[PDB]
């Protein structure tokens, strides 16, 4: 959307998930820089009134901040000049049964905004756990349209943030743990009319492939693979849902995103490459046709759901050619950089030297070289597999500094033991089939269960890490970088930290109410720069704390790995906004007072 | 199985030592019920039809009505 | 307790509800003063992980902060040098049925501390909504003893904070809305052994009266009134529970407190003065014998539960005599000052000129002169009665500045319509019998439903108000005063405010997550002064928001009066700690980091 | 009724105009069931006994046991 592109160039706004279409999470603002971060203090706060994980980040448009919550997914609009007054609030009435089919927490990644044209007003777009998608008038909060995208009766829910491109809203899907076959949909932003729907598995007609699909890299595979790399109808409950993030290049008109893991987790129950699950797609925004599709993890054996963040950049490759690229740190432990115009592999490096599941990724064949010792299979207990199913990188939305050409990534350092078991598929019931045990990786403390994360600065062309730093817990949530030489991120143990972009030195931190599983954002209001972040621990890592689970095996193996989380944080839900010296709307205490 | 021996482009799966190339009829046969398998397709079919009535009514009247049973004047 | 008395003189501690035995809520610390409050900023925060009202305030003892929550009443201990680490947490397993018999929110007023002797360790004492009382080892959190005080099966619960005097723990009671006859109990702090138990109604033997009860003011009434001012056995379900605050004078060995309202609310169903309900008592700490008892509201007709805060002072009366006094702003709209040695009435002034239920209080007879036009009765709808049942003052713990001899009180400006109805008494079921409609008082906005509170500076001898200021909502929660010429208080709309002690001018405010219904506290840690306050709106005023109620009549009439609350705040739960420039434990960001 | 006419010290209640001095037998008679009225007293009686067993056992053994059924070795 051209209006969104323009809006995204104002530092007074943060109009969409990821900031801009490049999905940079990078700000040119340098009011807050490494020389004065130490003066950063809260300016104001807001509780959402809900517990459970608070993922994503708020939107700021036209002097208003829009806040979203965990289930039942309420929306609040606050005026930046008097945040104390809630402009409007939307509180959805949803079927409580929706809760029973969420594999993970009752989380939601965010809102999207459409600027409006002449007849239709600006809109706030939101997904609900129960599978409905809704558009709300941005100034009044009234519901303009609402349509059903997913069905909880079959285990299909929504946690993903909508994405607005041109006059369309793209909606993903969730439910691979309940054997839901993945699909994404584009709706007309003004009426809710379905424009196109593409699946992750099955017949090419369902896959919605362009006539020239994988034309430049035919060895990635082309036609007939959605069924050909599966035995029988198994692709019908094949997984591949997309619940992560997108990126868009108006120049190619393609939306980039990854598809999730195949179902069930028991690999012995689904022989084959299980195609189009675990793949980086480039689909046309208007027709949904796939121009390219590169499968990262053929025949998944570890739940490395390939839904992670897509970050676009333009850098010169090793031959000096200036390429239009996409960088994507996957769950499987490999960061991929592909040419965003044709899907050509540029680099595929390890996130950490401790990986082990793959010896490497052959750039010519595009095939990852498996180490048979770390694969999973029926009647066998696999041990010390790195990364664990939680991956060396999960849902977190990272950032990229264009001046430095460095990616700042929130990494996980968790490995696992894994043994699968046979189970039937019953629509609406879980369809996992694996029992796991997770723990800190080789660089963490496996006895004390701490040292579960890392934060690193990476160059995609050289594959070099400028700096790496360990963290007590997994850096879920993501990162945000600024032209002030600062890298901001929230932690599971309850802090918002700021590190030196060049060295990784910790320069400042603030004890927020609960752990952060969303990413920081920034904006200016009336000349002052504010950094905001949600607090409210949860998601997969906080499932033990959130649901008061004790068996280390519960919560799909996450309970044991995060047994120490509760000694550092309790649940919460809200927003904390920071600024230098905590200057804000109430510097004149009379603002907001009853008279 | 190291993912390096491909039958065709993008088709490189090989069974693990001691495992069959086809699981149907084997001990690992999922024995999936076709009635269960088809449930998802039916749901999407029904939601898409429910949404069509909603959107056409919206376009015509200018007032969105999510309750399909309340649609058609 | 002598140890507590000494501990209470250290500015590094805040050892009991109300600060000290005088119940001053006054600090001599002046690091933060009117010349620099504007630099006050959060230093760190902590979410409790629960929603619902967060009443009371935290305790700070021996470099640790102890936090309490709403139901299920968890307790956390945090070390002040690294608040990020939860030292220990106690999470009670309670019967969910307890929730159904709480008239108001699932609130709790606080913890108490006993320094320990030689064999028994220091203890944290806490009440639970289910009626149990527990003592926990202050360093490990292990339960030392636990006894049952109240029975939910009969509608008896606990919301009151324990009070520690000498080697005893005094425990109140809750449940008058369910016809529970009030009683207070003293247990041996080391074993949980019941030392004494006194009732609010009934036979003198149950009342536990001293041989010289009301010796100086015999006209207050003496023997046989617990049954004599009731018709039949009606006193058996007569109310009089004490769920407010206490004060103690080691010099008289008396604990001062007030008893609640009589049951039912329908006055026509209980003819008589309904004695010992609504009365200011002075009971011996060791035997529990009542030395004096002054009934403020004979034959209650408005639910003016007489449980409010007791604040002790020594001032010269109008004749120049230096008196040992107690000042108590009641629900009925009158602030009472009595001689704390004999119970002699010194002053009984109106909280606001709009009172109307009583023309005045006759100091010689001690009888409040009723205005028959504002009384309630069967088959009649009373209108425009001020104060409403929520009173012109509720549960809030105020403060007193000794240097200025001024009380800083958080006041409510709410009036009501009232009509009673007949109903049977069934143990375990509510026994209210009145339908109410509440709204802003004459000085507020009755159309927009705002202007529900006030904050005033009062002199008990002269009866003069140095300054009065309106507030958007009722100033529930209380007040805290400092030698820095500042008066601190939290508001229902989500702020911690600081006013000039001499003029009432608003000097600073901070937007905290949710409204505050507890009182601010202060302490020093390593040379730096911190002000802490809970956030998490609820209690009676937030019952509509908390339970998503809509009928203005629901929540005992509070829903309609507070219909606008939701536009300014949502639920929450946690602690926000402030300090000048937000300096704190993490000023060296490396503190608390995994290594 | 203005609370100013006292029969005795601390006993100043007067019925309101049109209201009886005694409600028993009147239209406003609560008709309270004595079995209901006595329930509170019985509860307190039972809790006090349950606590006694807890405290005596605690004093004797040095280990607190809240579960009365688990008390007496
Ligand atoms: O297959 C699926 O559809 C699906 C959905 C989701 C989700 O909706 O949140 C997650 C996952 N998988 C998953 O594997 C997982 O890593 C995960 C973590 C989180 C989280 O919110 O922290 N969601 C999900
Ligand atoms: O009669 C009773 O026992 C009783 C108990 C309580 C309580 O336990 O919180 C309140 C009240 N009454 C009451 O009248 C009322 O004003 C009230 C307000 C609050 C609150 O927590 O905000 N509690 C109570
Ligand atoms: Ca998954
Ligand atoms: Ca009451």
């Amino acid at each position: 959307n051209d209006k969104l592109v323009e809006l995204s160039k104002s530092d007074d706004n943060w109009v969409m998930p990821g900031k801009n279409y490049d999905s940079n999470n990078f700000s040119d603002l340098k009011q807050i820089n490494k020389g004065n971060v130490k003066q950063l203090r809260p300016a104001w706060t807001f509780s959402t009134g809900l517990l459970n994980g608070h993922e994503g980040a708020p939107l700021v448009v036209d002097g208003k901040m829009y806040i979203h919550t965990s289930f039942p997914n309420n929306t609040f609009a606050l005026g930046l000049d008097d945040p104390g007054t809630i402009l409007w609030q939307d509180k959805p009435k949803q079927n409580p049964a929706a809760r029973a089919v969420a594999c993970c927490d009752l989380v939601n990644r965010g809102l999207a905004y459409w600027p409006g044209d002449g007849k239709t007003p600006a809109l706030i777009l939101k997904t609900q756990l129960d599978g409905n998608v809704a558009a709300l008038n941005a100034e009044t909060g009234e519901t303009v349209w609402k349509v059903e995208n997913s069905d909880i009766k079959v285990g299909s829910t929504l946690t993903i943030a909508p994405y607005v491109v041109k006059d369309k809203v793209i909606i993903g899907s969730s439910g691979a743990e309940l054997g839901v076959r993945g699909y994404l949909t584009a709706y007309d932003v003004k009426t809710g009319e379905q424009v196109w729907r593409a699946y992750a598995t099955g017949p090419d007609k369902d896959l919605l492939l362009a006539s020239d699909f994988n034309i430049k890299n035919p060895h990635y595979g082309q036609k007939g693979l959605g069924t050909g790399t599966w035995e029988g109808d198994a692709w019908k409950i094949g997984g591949g849902t997309n619940w992560g993030w997108y990126a868009y290049d108006p120049g190619t008109n393609l939306i980039y995103f990854g598809t999730g893991n195949p179902a069930p987790w028991n690999e012995t129950m689904r022989p084959g490459d299980n195609k189009w699950t675990m793949t980086i797609f480039g689909r046309d925004a208007d027709t949904g046709e796939a121009k390219f599709g590169y499968q990262k993890t053929p025949h998944d054996e570890w739940d490395y759901a390939g839904v992670n963040v897509m970050m676009l950049s333009e850098q010169k490759d090793k031959d000096g050619k200036a390429r239009k690229l996409l960088t994507h740190p996957d769950r499987n432990g490999i960061v991929y950089t592909l040419d965003r115009t044709d899907g050509a592999l540029v680099s595929a490096n390890k996130l950490d030297d401790t990986v082990n599941v793959f010896k490497s990724v052959d750039l010519k064949t595009g095939q990852p070289v498996r180490d048979p010792e770390y694969g999973t299979r029926m009647d066998h207990l696999a041990k010390d597999i790195c990364p664990s199913a939680m991956g060396y990188h999960n849902q977190g939305h990272d950032s990229y500094d264009p001046k430095r050409e460095l990616f700042f990534m929130g990494i996980n350092h968790i490995c696992m033991d894994w043994e699968p078991f046979m189970l039937p598929y019953r629509a609406g019931q879980f369809f996992v089939g694996a029992t796991l045990n997770m723990y800190p990786g080789p660089k963490g403390d496996r006895q004390n269960y701490e040292g579960l994360g890392q934060i690193k600065a990476y160059n995609a062309i050289t594959g070099d890490y400028k700096w790496e730093k360990m963290e007590r817990f997994a850096v879920w949530g993501g990162t945000m970088a600024t032209a002030g030489d600062l890298v901001f991120y929230g932690t599971l143990d309850g802090y918002l930290k700021a590190r030196d972009s060049d060295t990784g030195d910790l320069l400042w931190k603030f004890k927020i109410p609960s752990g952060a599983i969303g990413y920081p954002m920034t904006y200016t209001h009336k000349g002052t720069q504010y950094v905001a972040i949600y607090y409210g621990v949860g998601g997969w890592p906080g499932v033990g704390l959130v649901f008061d689970l004790a068996d280390p095996t519960a919560g799909l193996g996450a309970v044991g790995a995060f047994k120490k989380l509760a000694n550092y944080t309790q649940m919460g839900g809200g927003v904390v906004v920071f600024s230098l010296d905590g200057k804000g709307p109430y510097d004149d205490p009379n603002v907001g007072e009853w008279k | 199985y190291d993912g390096t021996k491909c039958k065709a482009a993008g088709n490189c799966w090989e069974p693990k030592p001691g495992f069959p190339e086809k699981i149907a009829g084997s001990k690992y046969d999922p024995k999936h019920d076709p009635k269960e398998l088809n449930k998802q397709a039916d749901s999407i079919k029904q939601m898409e039809e429910r949404n069509k009535k909603r959107v056409e009514n919206f376009k015509k009247t200018g007032k969105f009505e999510y309750d399909v049973a309340k649609i058609s004047a």
